[PDB]
């Protein structure tokens, strides 16, 4: 009879870098979605191989949760079966993935006069990611054709560049809150329902 | 020790542009954004402009847009403000002040931890 | 002008505690942004006090308390001098006029 703990992960005041995204495991607890789904304050609910309304009749083994912060343009990439800098080298989805994505706008939390760049993500890789994987490892980009090592004169770059918010900006490229679920729905006792 | 000191003000008649600068030293002057703040005098002190890092960002008040112009050179170590067609509710004294480092919570809150001196700049005829 | 509203002068003598009550709008301070304090003395650049709710900074007695509660920030002397005999501000940010906010300023008087 357990609350479930949807509100330290919602109204969390910092979230992470998408390059490092950050993600925690929901356990017993008595989820309740209506009240998510009800709040009309996200711009993007979209549920894959289940509704959102039947979403209180049927329950799980667990359920992940895992959030990040990206551009305003970029949101359209978290999706299954999409291509993009964000999709091949930060964040990817797998083809027969079954969960929610939400997202919602954030000016006013994310973005500082004299712009905010505390916010990273990676630019620069030699191969995409296969679905559900991080890499926080900055060692020095190798392009061309001369070897590099520790330097970032020519043709060695360094992977991770900064976004730079400011309330100013247009619409798309003001800061977005991404939360993403996941559920297996697959033997095993069951856990999260109610 | 952090100090900042600043200079470039005088009496000038109504029209005219100005330009005033004030120089850091005891700490790294590429790390952190910079402000400018100025305070008439019986009043409380008023917020004017702010600069990135690298120079590439900047936002300025609405009340002076289109007026003042602020720069930065990083290796030199000194950040300057440009004033064009001063008019006379201009006059105080303007201080050239530092980014807070740590902030806590959220990330749109300023404040502002080391402050210059100020130079008294005034407009008649 | 000033958008935070603040009290034109407090009295006091030494021995007893003063408060200085700087109040807020729904955007400025409503929204969750938090409210920082400044001491100037007479003749001098304005000094950071309280930066954050409370939170002292180094170099400060222990007399100088905040907190900040719905609309609202509060600032607490306790155990006055004469020393204090300067001027107080509050400070915060407002994200509908999209700049840095100050207050009115408090000249704190010591009898
Ligand atoms: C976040 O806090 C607000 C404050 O009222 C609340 O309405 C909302 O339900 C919280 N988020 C979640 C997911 O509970």
């Amino acid at each position: 009879t357990n609350l479930c703990p949807f509100g330290e992960v919602f109204n969390a005041t910092r979230f992470a870098s998408v390059y490092a995204w950050n993600r925690k495991r929901i356990s017993n607890c008595v989820a309740d979605y209506s009240v998510l789904y009800n709040s009309a304050s996200f711009s993007t609910f979209k549920c894959y191989g289940v509704s959102p309304t039947k979403l209180n009749d049927l329950c799980f083994t667990n359920v992940y949760a895992d959030s990040f912060v990206i551009r305003g343009d970029e949101v359209r990439q978290i999706a299954p079966g999409q291509t993009g800098k964000i999709a091949d080298y930060n964040y990817k989805l797998p083809d027969d993935f079954t969960g929610c994505v939400i997202a919602w706008n954030s000016n006013n939390l994310d973005s500082k006069v004299g712009g905010n760049y505390n916010y990273l993500y990676r630019l620069f890789r030699k191969s995409n990611l296969k679905p559900f994987e991080r890499d926080i490892s900055t060692e020095i980009y190798q392009a061309g054709s001369t070897p590099c090592n520790g330097v970032e004169g020519f043709n060695c770059y360094f992977p991770l560049q900064s976004y730079g918010f400011q309330p100013t900006n247009g619409v798309g490229y003001q800061p977005y809150r991404v939360v993403v679920l996941s559920f297996e729905l697959l033997h095993a006792p069951a856990t999260v329902c109610g | 020790e952090v100090q900042l000191v600043e200079s470039g003000g005088g009496v000038v008649q109504p029209g005219r542009s100005l330009r005033l600068s004030c120089a850091a030293s005891g700490f790294k002057f590429s790390k952190f954004a910079m402000h400018w703040v100025r305070q008439a005098p019986g009043k409380g002190p008023e917020w004017v402009a702010v600069i990135s890092y690298d120079g590439n960002q900047y936002h300025s008040a609405d009340s002076v847009k289109g007026r003042f112009t602020i720069s930065r050179d990083n290796s030199f170590n000194t950040l300057y403000l440009q004033m064009n067609s001063l008019g006379p509710e201009d006059t105080a004294v303007y201080y050239c002040a530092r980014d807070g480092p740590d902030t806590s919570g959220y990330y749109a809150n300023i404040y502002f931890d080391f402050w210059g001196q100020g130079t008294l700049v005034t407009v008649s005829s | 002008q000033s958008v935070l509203t603040q009290p034109p002068s407090v009295s006091g003598a030494p021995g007893q505690r003063v408060t200085i009550s700087c109040t807020g709008s729904s955007s400025n301070i409503g929204a969750g942004y938090d409210v920082h304090w400044y001491q100037q003395l007479p003749g001098r650049a304005p000094k950071l006090l309280i930066f954050d709710n409370n939170n002292r900074p180094s170099g400060v007695p222990d007399r100088f308390s905040g907190s900040k509660s719905g609309t609202s920030a509060s600032l607490a002397i306790t155990g006055l001098q004469t020393e204090d005999e300067a001027y107080y501000y509050c400070q915060s940010y407002d994200n509908s006029l999209i700049l840095a906010v100050f207050g009115g300023g408090t000249k704190v008087t010591v009898l």
